[PDB]
């Protein structure tokens, strides 16, 4: 992967799939 | 935080990878 730039609930469902079990949190409020 | 690394740059998974918890 060299280019896949994602946002919104997109860019997490990417993260939501690294995890799947720890449950990742999305710091864009921060 | 990385919302303009994901969002604006390459959300690449292994650099995201350090978003779980």
């Amino acid at each position: 992967f060299v280019n896949q730039h994602l946002c919104g609930s997109h860019l997490v469902e990417a993260l939501y799939l690294v995890c799947x079990e720890r449950x990742f949190f999305y710091t864009k409020p921060t | 935080g990385i919302v303009e690394q994901c969002c604006t740059s390459i959300c690449s998974l292994y650099q995201l990878e350090n978003y779980c918890n």
